[PDB]
RNA sequence: CGCCGUUCCGAAGGGACGGGCGAUGGCCUCCGUUGCCCUCAGCCGAUCGAAAGGGAGUCGGGUUCAGAUCCCCGAAUCCGGAGUGGCGGAGAUGGGCGCCGCGAGGCGUCCAGUGCGGUAACGCGACCGAUCCCGGAGAAGCCGGCGGGAGCCCCGGGGAGAGUUCUCUUUUCUUUGUGAAGGGCAGGGCGCCCUGGAAUGGGUUCGCCCCGAGAGAGGGGCCCGUGCCUUGGAAAGCGUCGCGGUUCCGGCGGCGUCCGGUGAGCUCUCGCUGGCCCUUGAAAAUCCGGGGGAGAGGGUGUAAAUCUCGCGCCGGGCCGUA
RNA sequence: AUCCGUAACUUCGGGAUAAGGAUUGGCUCUAAGGGCUGGCAGCCGACUUAGAACUGGUGCGGACCAGGGGAAUCCGACUGU
């Protein structure tokens, strides 16, 4: 059955710290303990060894990750940012 | 096609002879009885002949020529083929799967190689084949 | 401790020049041989009377040889 | 029932005073100390989570008095790094190798055409 | 007076396999030693810092008025040393050719021989090798669940001694061993191998979780085995009954030390798997494997260098301990 | 402890053992919940739960152990010092 109505994982505060401060940080607990697909093996087992640091336990292949995401909006952003630096370096 | 065939130059995967380089004496590719899966009886190179130089003597020459080779029959999955062929003559009435009944075979079928690959080894022909992987 | 199976290798073990005494265990069921060399007690089980019997006559000279009782 | 004491004047429960039960001859109970747990060792690759096999899992000290035979395996690396990554360099060796052979030979017979 | 500072403004190495020159020696044969030279050389920080951290290796029984894992008895083990450091085993005793014979085998020659087994995981008693390089161990938090093994508790019976017995109680109580180390085997674990190729998806846990990057199913391999058997070892210890003696004897004898059950039980321990961290939970001494192949070893033998194999030989000083 | 029952308010987690009731002994039974071996038969077994009769001068969590409760106002969010 569904057992909270809206808490969620963050029911485990019970009724501490405030309603936005717990809202905010369900987002947070979600991401950072969800398992994501390894972009190496395929595999749904990369999770979060640290803040940072991501690490899969089928091939035992370890990236530098987000703080609680696998990877950050930033990141990716300059990903294709330096791509195409790149082309346009050696065109 | 397939081309696991005799003369086929091989790299042990598995197993003490890992890394060195043999040859396929026999190809089994469907197998046997005893051996369901395919296989192949290689003759290989335990102990490769030492580099040798202009500097050394003859004595130090011949020496550092010497062949510890080895007999064993292999599972597919054991080895990697490689595109190199060596093409020597080993003779097959000592060269066989008999040689594992008793030691006595198996000490002729090793020396045969042995003697076989030292010769073709001094002619300086097959020079990927007696150089040691470096892994 | 070593325990030594067949009397052969007993023989041997009690002609050891480090071979200090010999002691017999007459027990219900066997009788027990034990040398004392330097590092072990080797010791043999001989589960025949008769053997033991004959084994005992049979060991070297100058081995002190004890029966325990 | 009878109540253990210590056999020595390390009072406290550290790493190094464990203990295990030990009835006697005597028919008593004592307290016997026992030897840390080796540990086998770990494959070079730095992949494998395992440890290796045919190796005596002891403390380090302990290796100096087993003969070579139990402390390694009869193969390249034997001992030092796991089978399934052995398998792995020789065939990376190769291969690698190989590209170097293929890639020069594009590489002069370019040049022959230049 | 001194203080700051601990690698920072330093010519910070007194070492080494090997080689070359001499000086000496001894089992004077040939091997040592020594001095110099050649060559090679990161560690980069003197030293101190823990009787709870790291750190090889000792257990059983007896014994005193008071000490014992220290004394005695018994059984082991680590470390270091010996090459006048001994023996065995391994390296290592093969093949071709030609003569002798019926053969077994024997002579003369020419070649090989730094071991071998398994498809593999890996196994076998050793199974050469330096500078150098790579790695492992030491060496890793807290919490949960689950499982295996022990000690203890509990249940059913056999013994031996004791209590109760006015009535009842085949009753109640006590007690009913086996050390380290070695060998063998249960048991537990494996992210180890081989065959094979799986959807009508299957396997699977309390939970999970696992699979075409190879699941189920077969057949293997390895690690720990603190559990049981065995050598120890019944000779000892204990229970009970009975005899002696100086009677302050490790005194002497009889019998016994047996057979099963069960558990979210408690204590310890090993293991598997999970959760928590904007917390990630020592270092070093010290030990080991691997990569490489500079070198050395003998010419077929009374074989050599060599050996982390099995035995054998010698030693372990100082301080604490009621 | 078992069974039933539980409001305002709320940051929907709580409030909550809210509040409020009933039951509880002893004895004799019934039913259900497993394992081993060769939809059945045999032999093992370990504690639980529920139900019923009978029963005592209504006494039964019999000692021990073991929250009183509700409606509000002020202050500080809380745990911590
Ligand atoms: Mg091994
Ligand atoms: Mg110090
Ligand atoms: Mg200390
Ligand atoms: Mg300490
Ligand atoms: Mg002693
Ligand atoms: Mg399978
Ligand atoms: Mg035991
Ligand atoms: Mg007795
Ligand atoms: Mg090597
Ligand atoms: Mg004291
Ligand atoms: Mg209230
Ligand atoms: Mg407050
Ligand atoms: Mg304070
Ligand atoms: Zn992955
Ligand atoms: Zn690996």
């Amino acid at each position: 059955a569904k057992r909270t109505k809206k808490v969620g994982i963050v029911g485990k505060y019970g009724t501490r710290y405030g309603a936005s401060l717990r809202k905010m940080v369900k987002k947070i607990e979600i991401s950072q303990h969800a398992k994501y697909t390894c972009s190496f093996c395929g595999k749904t087992k990369m999770k979060r060894r640290a803040v940072g640091i991501w690490h899969c336990g089928s091939c035992m292949k370890t990236v530098a990750g987000g703080a609680w995401t696998y990877n950050t909006t930033s990141a990716v952003t300059v990903k294709s940012a330096i791509r195409r630096l790149k082309e346009l370096k050696d065109q | 096609g397939k081309f696991m065939k005799p003369g086929k130059v091989v790299l042990v995967l598995a197993g003490r002879y890992s890394g060195r380089k043999a040859v396929i004496v026999k190809n089994i590719d469907d197998g046997t009885s005893d051996r369901p899966y395919s296989h192949a009886l290689v003759a290989g190179i335990d102990r490769y002949p030492r580099k040798v130089t202009a500097a050394m003597g003859k004595k130090k020459i011949a020496k550092r020529s010497k062949i510890k080779s080895f007999v064993k029959v292999y599972n597919y999955n054991h080895l990697m083929p490689t595109r190199y062929s060596v093409d020597i003559p080993l003779d097959k009435t000592v060269v066989n799967k008999d040689v594992f009944r008793d030691p006595a075979l198996k000490r002729k079928a090793r020396r045969e190689a042995k003697v076989k690959f030292e010769e073709r080894y001094k002619t300086g022909k097959n020079k990927w084949f007696f150089q040691k992987l470096r892994f | 401790p070593r325990k030594i199976e067949e009397i052969k290798d007993f023989l041997l073990t009690a002609r050891r020049k480090d071979a200090k005494s010999v002691k017999i265990k007459k027990n219900k069921d066997n009788v027990k041989f034990k040398v004392r060399c330097s590092r072990y007690l080797y010791t043999l089980v001989i589960t025949d009377k008769e053997k033991a019997e004959k084994l005992k006559q049979s060991l070297p000279p100058g081995l002190a040889v004890k029966e325990l009782k | 029932v009878q109540r253990l004491t210590y056999r020595r004047r390390l009072s406290y429960n550290t790493a190094s005073n464990k203990t295990r039960l030990s009835r006697t001859p005597g028919n008593r109970i004592v307290y016997l100390y026992t030897k840390k747990v080796g540990k086998a060792p770990k494959s070079a690759c730095g992949v494998c989570p395992g440890r290796l096999r045919g190796v005596r899992a002891v403390r380090p000290k302990v290796l100096m008095r087993l003969s070579k035979t139990k402390k390694h395996v009869s193969r390249a690396y034997g001992g030092s790094m796991c089978a399934k990554c052995v398998r792995d360099r020789i065939k990376r060796a190769f291969l690698i190798e190989e590209q170097k052979i293929v890639v020069k030979v594009l590489k002069a017979q370019a040049q022959s055409q230049k």
